[PDB]
RNA sequence: CCGGGCACUCUAACGGGACUGCCCGCGAAAGCGGGAGGAAGGAGGGGACGACGUCUGGUCAGCAUGGCCCUUACGGCCUGGGCGACACACGUGCUACAAUGCCCACUACAAAGCGAUGCCACCCGGCAACGGGGAGCUAAUCGCAAAAAGGUGGGCCCAGUUCGGAUUGGGGUCUGCAACCCGACCCCAUGAAGCCGGAAUCGCUAGUAAUCGCGGAUCAGCCAUGCCGCGGUGAAUACG
């Protein structure tokens, strides 16, 4: 996202409800895991390099 | 099934009277994976064959599928010119299911407004030869009698 | 026999044939059968005329019905339209009121589709 | 709804307020579509924001409990072809 | 003094304890026909009893959690097996070729993504 | 009645560790009941595997949370230094209480 | 079915509870 | 529940275990059939895994980034609106058209995940949503929790109906600075189309397809019938 938005997410008071979670690496919006506070392109990202702890591929 | 002869789903026998035939009648008459509802069905159909009629349910049920078990039935085949419909027997395999299925469907299409009194009268009409299921049986023969002609493309 | 209006039901239950009428059914039934201590499995084929008489005026005079009512719920929305409001205008131009979307079907509200070219 | 609740912003409710117990009654724009209107709002004209412009609206008895935005609408229409 | 066997079917696990009696069964602190009443497959969870012959030879206390009802009744049927080849093992003779000695190893299939129930794929379009 | 609670994300040194701990207990001192693993309590993400479009075609991962208990009846102060500094885990986690 | 929210069934599958699906246990 | 034991179930780490390794048949071997094993075979079932490359495929709106372009604005803050528009047209779906079904009552059997900025037992108030109170739990230790279909009992009696709940009227609950535009939920009233769908067309070969519920992520709340998953019951049919 742009940067004044980037910043307007931290910024977070004048009426609670409007702050609104962000990714801590991109900016981005969408899809932003509680947890890692990373946005769906990142988690997958980083978890691939073993930069996310205790974090593997799972299937079954 | 192009490298398999694909083998025969094999069925486990009944619990009241002990036989295969019946699970997989049974398992016609059951809409929606429901065995519990397909036999409290059909044994209460069993219920109707006695007090109703004297014989032994399951003895008519055995009759009642050979009586709808058709001899032979015309199958479509591609040849040279157009697409034919040719005479051919049934396997035994097939008269067993195809009886199956049309006892279920003929059933459920007579009037009776509970299900197992229309299992009840099919499995007797087609027993007593006179059921809509038989009908149909009957009308597939016919149908391979009158396409003689073409018996001679079969495989 | 006939209720409010005219609104005659008749065989069938007491409580299912009440349902029958306009301003009633499920609730509002069930509830005028104990108000009258009436047994509502019994058929209004036959019942006694006094609960009958019971059972009219209880609902007659309880709560308002299929004449006055529907007069009420038309007054209501001839409100809503001509007072000029948002609600109004989608009883006006025959529209959903509440919400929902008019790109796709509306069908119930909107009549059946009258279709055009492309 | 609210009800422990009823709210109205209070931008224009004091010049509503205000327009009772001043003597005088006259135009007042507002963007405050969100607010509920009456009892002291009657009688007055208010412009509300459509997000386009600001709308007059009258007001009288029977649109009480309605919100400011129910009488200023927020599209363009006028059919099809 | 009491024969064991175990068996499960499908995310459901079955105790069974067997010792002499008239023929009692007891599921769950329970009469097998009170807990399993107006299921119709009850009957076939023991088999291998009347398979071998033994009728109201032995009693029944089952404990059996997990899965469900019915799949349950073919996890008790693997108990009674195992349990009929405790007291005097030459019961695998007639047990095994009636198929009441192995586990059935099927159980549910996952989900798949882009799937919908795990075969079952969404309606295609082309249009 | 002093117990210990070990947590870690893998259990290649979650166990390695809870089993130090067993012998600086057992051969330390008084009796500890033996390591019983607690079930694994799963944090798991699925996730659409491009950056734009593609919304079958996730990749899938999981974090695991997997719980060792120990527990330790009668105290000997040797025991107890030895699980003061003797300490020798790195992403592994450590809890006791005297409940 | 599942739709009528008068109903217990309808309430099951909208997931809620009332007079019609009244919390008891 | 207490003593007590962990033996079983289980919990979760480590191994074992089937390799066409054995028998008969075939065969030149590889392999194929067939039998006895065994919990399991002929890669046991399911994942994860995607060759050189193709589609000048997708993405400058995740990000990065060469070039081009705007600079009191093509940047920046806000209030309000719009993304939710409706003559229509298509894709994916949900709920149905009922009696193997609807309703009410009682009665059972799961798995996987979530929760001490939360999940909230239990008592009261309320028809109810919910609200007062208020204990336990950093959680195999308390809570979400009722699983549902099923079962039993009774009711409806073939009716546009105790089917079906779309539309609308009035009354409220909660979140939230705020629900006109645009929230979800409860109640009373309202009860529409719909009596298995033209040409056409999709999925699925087994614990699958049908069908039944349950959890989570995002999240204040929610337009979720979506999506990723969990188990319950459980078919049909492959000549070729
Ligand atoms: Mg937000
Ligand atoms: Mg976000
Ligand atoms: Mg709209
Ligand atoms: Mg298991
Ligand atoms: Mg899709
Ligand atoms: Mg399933
Ligand atoms: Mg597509
Ligand atoms: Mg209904
Ligand atoms: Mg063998
Ligand atoms: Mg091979
Ligand atoms: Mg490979
Ligand atoms: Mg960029
Ligand atoms: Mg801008
Ligand atoms: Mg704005
Ligand atoms: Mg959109
Ligand atoms: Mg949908
Ligand atoms: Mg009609
Ligand atoms: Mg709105
Ligand atoms: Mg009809
Ligand atoms: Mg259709
Ligand atoms: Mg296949
Ligand atoms: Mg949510
Ligand atoms: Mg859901
Ligand atoms: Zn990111």
């Amino acid at each position: 996202a742009r940067k004044a938005l980037i910043e307007k997410a931290k910024r977070t008071p004048k009426f609670k409800v409007r702050a609104y979670t962000r990714c801590v690496r991109c900016g981005r919006a969408r899809s932003v895991y509680r947890f890692f506070g990373l946005c769906r392109i990142c988690l997958r990202e980083l978890a691939h390099k073993g930069q996310l702890p205790g974090v593997r591929k799972a299937s079954w | 099934a192009r490298r398999r002869r694909a083998e025969v789903r094999q069925l486990q026998p009944d619990l009241v009277y002990g036989d295969v035939l019946v699970t997989a009648f049974i398992n016609k008459i059951m809409r929606d994976g429901k065995k519990n509802l397909a036999a409290r069905i059909f044994y209460d159909a069993c219920k109707i064959i006695q007090e109703k009629t004297g014989q032994e349910p399951l003895k008519v049920f055995k009759q009642a599928v050979e009586n709808v078990k058709p001899r032979m039935e015309v199958r479509s085949r591609r040849v040279g010119g157009a697409n034919y419909q040719v005479p051919m027997e049934v396997s035994p395999r097939r008269q067993q299911s195809l009886a199956l299925r049309w006892l279920v469907q003929a059933a459920n299409q007579r009037p009776e407004r509970r299900a197992a009194v229309r299992i009840a009268h099919e499995l007797m009409d087609a027993a007593e030869g006179k059921g809509g299921a038989v009908k149909k049986k009957e009308d597939v023969e016919r149908m391979a009698e009158a396409n003689r002609a073409y018996a001679h493309y079969r495989w | 026999a006939r209720i409010a209006g005219v609104e005659i039901p008749r065989n069938k239950r007491v409580d299912v044939a009440l349902t029958y009428i306009y301003g009633i059914g499920k609730a509002r039934a069930k509830e005028a059968l104990e108000k009258t201590g009436i047994n509502p499995a019994t058929r209004v084929k036959d019942l006694t005329e006094a609960e009958v008489v019971r059972l009219r005026e209880y609902v007659e005079n309880t709560w308002k019905l299929e004449g006055e009512l529907r007069a009420e719920v038309a007054a209501n929305i001839k409100r809503l339209m001509d007072i000029g409001c948002y609600r109004g205008l989608r009883h006006r131009r025959g529209l959903p009121v509440r919400g929902q979307r008019t790109r796709t079907n509306a069908r119930t509200r909107k009549g059946p589709r009258k279709t055009v070219a492309a | 709804s609210l009800k422990k609740g009823v709210f109205v912003d209070d931008h224009l409710l004091e010049k509503v307020l205000e327009l009772n117990a001043k003597g005088e009654k006259r135009l007042i724009k507002t963007w405050s579509r969100r607010s509920t209107i009456v009892p002291e709002m009657v009688g007055h004209t208010i412009a509300v924001y459509n997000g386009k412009q600001h709308v007059p609206v009258y007001i009288t008895e029977n649109m009480v409990g309605h919100k400011l935005g129910e009488f200023a609408p927020t599209r363009t229409y006028r059919g099809h072809g | 003094e009491q024969y064991y066997g175990t068996g499960r079917r499908k995310e459901a696990v079955a105790r069974v304890f067997l010792r002499p009696g008239n023929g009692k069964v007891t599921v769950n602190g329970q009469d097998f026909n009170e807990y399993f009443q107006g299921l119709v497959r009850a009957v076939a969870a023991l088999e291998p009893l009347r398979a071998v012959d033994a009728l109201g030879h032995f009693d029944a206390y089952i404990t059996v959690r997990g899965g469900g009802k019915s799949g349950q009744i073919d996890a008790i049927k693997l108990g009674i097996a195992r349990a009929l080849v405790q007291y005097n093992p030459d019961y695998r003779a007639k047990l095994k070729p009636l198929g009441f000695l192995t586990r059935d190893a099927r159980v549910v299939e996952r989900k798949k993504y882009g799937k919908h129930k795990a075969r079952r794929a969404p309606q295609y379009s082309k249009r | 009645k002093i117990r210990i609670k070990l947590r870690g994300f893998d259990h290649k040194t979650l166990d390695a560790s809870a089993q130090k701990i067993v012998e600086a207990a057992r051969r330390s001192g008084a009796q500890v009941s033996g390591p019983i693993p607690l079930p694994t309590r799963v944090r798991r993400f699925t996730v659409i595997r491009g950056p734009f479009k593609h919304k079958d075609s996730r990749e899938h991962f999981e974090l695991r949370t997997h719980n060792r208990l120990v527990d330790i009846i009668n105290p000997n102060r040797k025991t107890i230094e030895q699980l003061m500094t003797l300490d020798l885990p790195t992403g592994v986690e450590i809890e006791i209480k005297t409940v | 079915g599942k739709g009528d929210r008068r109903t217990r069934r309808g309430k099951i599958w909208r997931g809620t509870y009332g007079k019609y699906r009244p919390r008891k246990k």
